[PDB]
């Protein structure tokens, strides 16, 4: 992303150099995982089912 | 050498307008503007500052969710 600094030795930065102050304003989101407690879930059934059949 | 100092003399003459071309020329702003517009399409329209910003999910989500799971 350093083509900001190109923008300011590029000749048209006047403008470009406000558009770069709003471009260090700018988030992206993270997206959050949804399925890591449902496969944590069935783990316990399974280990308890092992274990009768263990003994 | 003349003819260099006659023509540096009209260039200079030319420099003497206030602003742009001595000849505006009839066509010469239609054909800039065919030029612009064409550039435009072919490069597509475009804002002065505009930044858009949207972020879509997560697509095509694959789960362990089965009857046998």
């Amino acid at each position: 992303i350093d083509w900001a600094y190109y923008k300011a030795t590029v000749a048209k930065a006047g403008l470009v150099d406000d558009f770069e102050k709003k471009f260090n304003a700018l988030k992206v989101p993270v997206p959050e995982d949804k399925y890591t407690a449902l496969v944590d879930a069935e783990e316990q059934e399974d280990v308890k089912r092992c274990a009768e059949f263990l003994s | 050498q003349k003819l260099f100092v006659d023509k540096i003399r009209e260039y200079r003459t030319k420099r003497q307008t206030s602003g742009g071309p001595v000849d505006a020329g009839p066509e010469y702003q239609q054909d800039l503007d065919r030029e612009l517009f064409k550039l435009k399409q072919m490069y597509g329209k475009a804002d002065m500052n505009t930044f858009p910003n949207f972020t879509f999910e997560d697509p095509k989500f694959e789960a362990v969710e089965k009857p046998q799971s």
